[PDB]
């Protein structure tokens, strides 16, 4: 079949920037290429068809070009309505899609506020312990959260979740949850999450002592 | 004008069958070819099938041949996808899409997509969540502001809804996307930041609703002595 | 031989 290689995977840009997304077909597809825009929870929306034709109602700041294997989608002046994921699709041999480009809002660095929550008495009664570490209202998205239990680095027993960029201030928030059985929880004293972020001059650790919090 | 509506999605166990439907309005459905496409978090967008305007020619992706059957009833303006022998890898949002208008072109893409209907293949049984407080403390305070929350653990299927103080508290709330645990059950947390001086005098309650199991929980989140 | 990308609409 025909594989579509889209790049970059993610792009952070300021409003008014010039933004270009590229896609490369593994063999020639003439001009049989379409570009889509998709926002969370909504269906893809066709923007450009046959490599360069603007669809109805798409603003003039969008343009597409290419023929053969290399194609580009350019937004000349990035608008607040344009932050979204974009996908290409060839339609000369069945229909195959690029992996997607997420265009994200650039803003100034904000270091996270870091908080930690011991497991509740109620959950401990139930036989398991969840420790939650919360990183609130930070930018950029890249952040490293590492659990240490009695200063021993943990792996494979935590899960993270991240919000989308906040509609007001464009920041992220993130939670990391360390989960242990009650028996394992009680074998250890110090529970700590260590956060590394560009906004922090040094990595920050928040910790508590089991049974003292 | 042009509208596609997918329906029939749901949570099903593997091996079973499931039929999706797509009802079209606002155009001459009987004269257009139609598509199914699906999207999963770990495979991007993947074309599934196409059916010609008259129902004759049908093509399928290699992964679904033999198991999926596309069909249409032009008298009802409805596209159908019959899914058989459902596999975990069939978990996805399923979209229907109209073929592009006729022109002098010899190749055809798609122009308008429906909203999508979610299909989740899992052996897990329906289960309501346990709701635990994330209590505010000196380890969740910063500059006159305290964070507190609730942990909504071990439920199936999605979704749950969380509100705070019966909807009176909305600013500063973050409700995180659910995570699927290796147990097969979901978990999520909802957190809110509030004035730390309010902790002694304002009640904070997370209202959790899990409609699939008809579970409703109001959990008061009290400050700890930490 | 039948092209899936051919016109799927009424001729």
């Amino acid at each position: 079949d025909i594989q579509m290689t889209q790049s970059p995977s993610t792009l952070s840009a300021s409003v008014g920037d010039r933004v270009t997304i590229t896609c490369r077909a593994s063999q020639s597809i003439a001009s049989w290429l379409a570009w889509y825009q998709q926002k969370p929870g909504k269906a893809p929306k066709l923007l450009i068809y046959k490599a360069s034709s603007l669809e109805s109602g798409v603003p003039s700041r969008f343009s597409g070009s290419g023929s053969g294997t290399e194609f580009t989608l350019t937004i000349s002046s990035l608008h607040p309505d344009d932050f979204a994921t974009y996908f290409c699709q060839q339609f000369t041999s069945y229909w195959t899609f690029g992996q997607g480009t997420k265009v994200e809002i650039k803003r100034t660095v904000a270091a996270p506020s870091v908080f930690i929550f011991p497991p509740s008495d109620e959950q401990l009664k139930s036989g398991t312990a969840s420790v939650v570490c919360l990183l609130n209202n930070f930018y950029p998205r890249e952040a490293k959260v590492q659990w240490k239990v009695d200063n021993a680095l943990q792996s494979g027993n935590s899960q993270e979740s991240v919000t989308e960029q906040d509609s007001k201030d464009s920041t992220y928030s993130l939670s990391s949850t360390l989960t242990l059985s009650k028996a394992d929880y009680e074998k250890h004293k110090v529970y700590a999450c260590e956060v590394t972020h560009q906004g922090l001059s040094s990595p920050v650790t928040k910790s508590f002592n089991r049974g003292e919090c | 004008q042009v509208l596609l509506v997918e329906s029939g999605g749901g949570v099903v166990q593997p091996g079973t069958s499931l039929r999706l439907s797509c009802v079209a309005s606002g155009f001459s459905f009987s004269t257009y070819g139609m598509h199914w496409v699906r999207q999963s978090p770990g495979k991007g967008l993947e074309w599934v099938a196409i059916i010609w305007y008259d129902g004759g020619n049908k093509f399928y992706a290699d992964s679904v041949q033999g198991r999926f059957t596309v069909s249409r009833d032009n008298s009802k303006n409805t596209l159908y996808l019959q899914m058989n022998s459902l596999r975990a890898e069939d978990t996805a949002v399923y979209y229907c899409a109209k073929a592009y208008r006729t022109s002098l072109d010899k190749k055809y893409g798609m122009d308008v997509w429906g909203q999508g209907t979610t299909v989740t293949v899992s052996s897990a049984s329906t289960k309501g969540p346990s709701v635990f407080p994330l209590a505010p403390s000196s380890k969740s305070t910063s500059g006159g502001t305290a964070a507190l929350g609730c942990l909504v653990k071990d439920y199936f299927p999605e979704p749950v809804t969380v509100s705070w103080n019966s909807g009176a508290l909305t600013s500063g709330v973050h409700t995180f996307p659910a995570v699927l645990q290796s147990s097969g059950l979901y978990s999520l947390s909802s957190v809110v930041t509030v004035p730390s001086s309010s902790l002694g005098t304002q009640t904070y309650i997370c209202n959790v609703n899990h409609k699939p199991s008809n579970t409703k929980v109001d959990k008061k989140v009290e400050p700890k002595s930490c | 031989n039948p092209d899936p990308n051919a016109n799927p609409n009424v001729d």
